[PDB]
């Protein structure tokens, strides 16, 4: 019966391929062929933040466009003030192999995690006046790749054991678990309404999940190597993916098909971080050749280059009002561009 | 305005306190050496770690030689795939690679792992300290027969022992021949690439060796010496 | 979608010959190093041979050093394994394996319990 | 007594000083810039190098007036305070340069011979403290003619500025001190430091033969060029002072050695050109650094 | 049998994703372009801003 199951799977894959071929009416380039080019985009460094001792692995903006969180492999978590470059807090971590960090929308809690397979939560508004550990979430069998906040009481986690999870912070238990990937999940991004979320794995695939029911609705393919960056379009009906084959792609959700690809001949190194802008017209992506590129999503022609970092770029971030772009690289420096 | 300055003064004093603490932390952080331990299940990498220790998933070890502190890590709470979490250890002083020499059918896997580590994009500037374990088992294997290394490697029949060898006081020539043949196999691929950016240090060890800490100390001293030669324009 | 499909196989006797062909689809064929692996009953996966992007560098294991031959064809995106003088230690499932990253001289995971880019395999018996 | 020459040494020193001012200046500026970026890296060595350039810079800025001392070639029209300042700088800057070279040698020794020790002596703060101490000590020690005015009268100043044919009193003993403390001892420290560095390098197992040979050539050049450029002046000084203390009435000796003395004094001003090239330009990494500049 | 169960689950999931309603690419592309042009005025990174309002002077 196993051979029959394989034949049935192949036949249904053929039917799916025929359906996706039927859906593809016209190319994105043909529709976006007359719009004005963005032009030359030259940003300059406005603030340089120093104080970290080792390479920076992740960062996140607060929901005020003023406060920032940075994580480095030296084992420290620094909360800055971008306007005056004043360090607001410094937190020593128990484990120095930290791979992600997050900022709660309310602004009272901060989460972190890494190779220890544990998500740690710290409280910022303690009545005493000191940051302290509030709750540790455990249950993952692999390293944490990303973590995002839904409310003050719920969190979403993606691990290297090909699984994602939803946690209720108050009781510290898993409510739902999402499975189905073959390789390690590298990143995730929450929807604007916090009802769906997408995740890309090291099997050259991406999957869309519904938070409440806990099921996989759509899976997208097209890359030929590991996907190591993902985000969400401001509209909430598309997303962008970067892989190790040195090319970016844009995927939709109601068409269930790839839309656009960004590539160049001189680019051999892959992408590490991808972030959008407020309007949805600019795509910022950092590479391993020590700089970042600013692509125009609609035209798929490079419009800007950000240079100045002396090592591999690891993290990108954009404010909620689109007034600053923060880049963190392996040279222990955070740079703000406007 | 009064509130503005009344808050800026507090912000400045807090920043000064944090900066002082950060400098104090940097002083300690800059004087500690980090090492990453790699090997296979058959290889007794833990037992040497236990020996130096006596002398969450991630095993941690701290030891001290000549008032210099060394920190060793062991990642074992993950899956077989390791092409993503190994990029974290790119600023490590040196990688301690443990190899099983007694088993022949597992030697090709160790050679392939060593070759993959050698040619990595993010591991081209990190030296590797090679520990060939299980010398007694290899000696018992070759001496008693019933197992021919020629079957696994047909280049063992046209191999002659190099002259610049230092056999132990009491030892059969065949044992020395095979033992140095394994090291020659591992060192053949270590010299094809690498423009003097890293070097492989080979050593022979057993299950009762109590001298690995000094070996690592000397190798780290040589690595730091090379880095200082490059840094101080002495080349 | 990445696809690597084996072919060939059959029943032979000690001292026979049979060529194995792997077809590929879904990626550029010349940027990736390729390997041959086999899995025989009672043990785990093992490595056999590898070939580079162009066709110059070639490596075997000792147990098959003087017997088998590898080849690759970029025009037809095919991987060939010539196999002769068989001995009762070759019955296994044969997977052709891709290197995860392009334009690199090394890659880590080719022989793992679960690997993304592999083939179903073919069974050959002596 | 005898009538020795006074103004017959006016052929080589002017052209030689013209060569030094033409060449050693821009290279010193580039070396200063390179050292500044090196200390921007948080590297102590650049600090020392930086100071060295400044010292040499001063000497070069003092050079042109002395070429007027061989244009008017008499009467020193400019003034006495001109001597008390510029002659001080002219006969002092070489010892500052030697001290900074010795500091560089010791710092290099501390980083190759003992790579995991003395972590408190290899910071910018200690470098700044040591450099300030060196500057202050040298100035205070050599400021003898600046303070008072009677002591300076033992250096002529009636005409031809800083010279003395009938040397008498204390100038001979200052010359002995300047030849046995200002030249040999720092040179001995330099030689010992590089001997240690070469011994450490020869024991390295990860260094190929070519690099070791190149290191040996560079070290030998560094230890030999200083001696070649400084030896004759000091040897003439010591010989003159010694046999003068033998027979003060004997005046023929000063007749035999006057031209050799001023030629050697012309020759000694080549370390100011030697140092920037051999400490910045030669090394390929630092040349790529200059390209980055 | 475990592989049989895995194949069964894969097949169920595959028919689950084989029935999702879909629309043509032109509609999605047009909607995305219209959204991009709609919010163009409020993006400082795309449209420069006066130096008085920018907080990073």
């Amino acid at each position: 019966e196993l051979d029959q199951l394989r034949q049935e799977a192949e036949q249904l894959k053929n039917q799916i391929r025929d359906a996706r071929k039927a859906c593809a009416d016209a190319t994105l380039s043909q529709i976006t062929n007359n719009i004005d080019p963005v032009g030359r985009i030259q940003m300059r460094t406005r603030r340089t933040l120093r104080g970290h001792l080792a390479k920076i692995y992740a960062m996140h903006w607060g929901t005020d466009s003023r406060l920032l969180v940075s994580a480095s492999q030296d084992g420290k978590l620094i909360i800055w003030d971008s306007y005056t470059t004043n360090k607001v807090h410094a937190i020593p971590l128990r484990s120095s192999w930290v791979m992600t960090c997050a900022y709660a929308p309310s602004g009272n809690y901060v989460a972190c995690g890494g190779l220890d397979n544990i998500c740690s939560i710290y409280n910022l508004k303690t009545r005493e006046g000191n940051v302290r550990v509030s709750r540790e979430l455990a249950g993952h069998t692999g390293y944490l790749s990303c973590c995002r906040f839904l409310d003050d009481n719920q969190i979403v986690t993606s691990s290297g054991d090909t699984t994602c999870a939803l946690w209720d912070i108050e009781t510290g238990q898993q409510t739902t678990t999402f499975t189905g990937h073959t390789g390690d999940v590298m990143s995730l991004s929450l929807a604007p309404d916090t009802r769906l979320f997408v995740s890309g794995a090291c099997d050259a695939s991406a999957k869309l999940w519904d938070v409440r029911e806990g099921m996989c609705r759509q899976t997208f393919t097209g890359h030929e190597s590991d996907i190591n960056a993902i985000c969400f379009f401001p509209n909430g009906n598309a997303f962008a993916t970067g892989s190790d084959d040195a090319t970016c792609r844009l995927f939709d959700l109601r068409a269930d098909q790839e839309l656009m690809t960004y590539s160049h001949d001189n680019i051999i190194c892959g992408i590490t971080s991808v972030s959008f802008s407020k309007s949805g017209r600019l795509l910022l992506a950092g590479y391993d050749d020590f700089n970042c590129n600013v692509w125009d999503a609609l035209k798929a022609d490079r419009a800007g280059v950000l240079a100045g970092h002396d090592n591999r770029v690891s993290c990108l971030g954009v404010t909620d009002d689109g007034m600053a772009v923060a880049t963190g690289s392996w040279d222990s420096f955070l740079k703000i561009w406007n | 305005t009064e509130d503005q300055r009344n808050e800026e003064k507090a912000q400045r004093e807090a920043n000064k306190k944090i900066e002082k603490q950060l400098q104090k932390d940097k002083q300690v952080y800059r004087a500690t050496h980090r090492l990453l331990l790699l090997g296979a299940d058959n290889s007794g990498k833990s037992t040497i770690v236990k020996q130096m220790r006596i002398l969450s998933g991630i095993f941690e070890t701290k030891f001290q030689v000549d008032k210099v502190n060394f920190h060793m890590f062991d990642v074992g709470g993950q899956r077989d795939e390791r092409r993503k979490w190994i990029q974290c250890f790119n600023d490590v002083t040196a990688i301690i690679f443990v190899v099983d020499s007694s088993d022949y059918n597992r030697l090709q896997e160790a050679l392939n792992l060593f070759k993959s580590i050698w040619n990595n994009r993010w591991l081209r500037t990190i030296s590797v300290i090679l520990f060939l374990n299980k010398q007694d088992l290899l000696a018992e294997k070759v001496l008693a027969g019933k197992s021919k290394i020629e079957d696994y490697f047909p280049e063992f029949a046209r191999y002659t022992t190099p002259e610049d060898a230092t056999p132990e006081p009491g030892e059969d020539p065949r044992v020395t021949r095979a033992k140095y043949f394994i090291r020659d196999e591992f060192l053949r691929i270590s010299t094809a690439s690498g423009d003097g950016r890293h070097y492989c240090y080979p050593h022979f060890t057993c299950a009762v060796d109590t001298e690995n800490a000094r070996r690592i100390f000397n190798d780290c001293k040589d690595i730091i010496l090379q880095m200082n030669l490059r840094e101080y324009n002495l080349v | 979608q990445v696809q690597l499909q084996e072919s060939g196989g059959g029943l032979v006797q000690p001292g026979g010959s049979l060529r194995l062909s792997c077809a590929a689809s879904g990626f550029t064929f010349s940027n990736y190093k390729m390997n041959w692996v086999r899995q025989a009953p009672g043990k785990g996966l093992e490595w056999v041979s590898d070939i580079s992007q162009s066709g110059a560098s070639i490596s075997y294991t000792g147990s098959v050093k003087g017997r088998f031959t590898i080849s690759r064809d970029n025009a037809k995106n095919t991987l060939y394994l010539q196999m002769n003088s068989l001995k009762p230690e070759d019955t296994a499932v044969y997977y052709c394996a891709r290197c995860p990253a392009p334009f690199t001289r090394d890659c880590f995971d080719v022989t793992s319990t679960t690997y993304a880019y592999r083939g179903q395999g073919t069974q050959v018996t002596v | 007594g005898c009538h020795v020459d006074s103004r017959v040494d006016h052929l080589f020193p002017p052209s030689l000083y013209i060569f030094v001012i033409g060449v050693g200046l821009p290279t010193n500026c580039l070396a200063l810039w390179a050292a500044y970026r090196q200390v921007q890296q948080r590297n102590e060595l650049g600090v020392y190098l930086m100071n060295l350039s400044i010292a040499d810079l001063l000497y070069i800025c003092t050079l042109p007036l002395w070429v007027d001392y061989f244009l008017h070639h008499d009467n020193w029209i400019h003034g006495p305070g001109s001597c008390k300042l510029f002659g001080f700088i002219f006969y002092t800057n070489i010892y500052i340069s030697i001290a900074f070279l010795c500091c560089i040698s010791v710092d290099r020794y501390l980083a190759v011979a003992h790579p995991l020790r003395f972590a408190r002596l290899r910071r910018v703060k200690t470098a700044v403290a040591v450099s300030s101490v060196v500057w202050a000590t040298e100035l205070g020690a050599n400021s003898a003619p600046l303070f008072h005015d009677e002591l300076f009268r033992d250096r002529y100043n009636h005409t031809f500025c800083f010279e003395k044919f009938p040397m008498e009193g204390w100038v001979a003993w200052m010359n002995l001190y300047r030849v046995f403390v200002g030249f040999l001892f720092p040179w001995a420290l330099m030689l010992l430091s590089y001997r240690g560095i070469l011994r450490a390098v020869r024991g390295s197992v990860s260094t190929e033969r070519q690099e070791k040979a190149k290191i040996k050539r560079l070290a030998l050049s560094l230890i030999a060029i200083v001696l070649v450029c400084f030896a004759p002046y000091h040897v003439l000084l010591l010989s003159r002072s010694a046999i003068y203390l033998g027979r003060p009435w004997d005046c023929g000796f000063e007749e035999r050695v006057f031209s050799a003395y001023h030629s050697s004094l012309a020759f000694t001003s080549l370390n100011c050109v030697a140092d920037p090239i051999l400490y910045c330009l030669v090394n390929e990494g630092a040349r790529s650094d200059v390209a980055k500049a | 049998t475990a592989s049989i169960a895995q194949a069964r689950k894969l097949v169920e999931q595959l028919k689950m994703e084989a029935n999702i309603d879909r629309i043509k690419v032109s509609k999605a592309a047009a909607d995305l372009m219209a959204y991009c042009e709609a919010h163009a005025k409020e993006d400082p990174l795309l449209t420069p801003v006066p130096a008085s309002e920018n907080p990073f002077r």
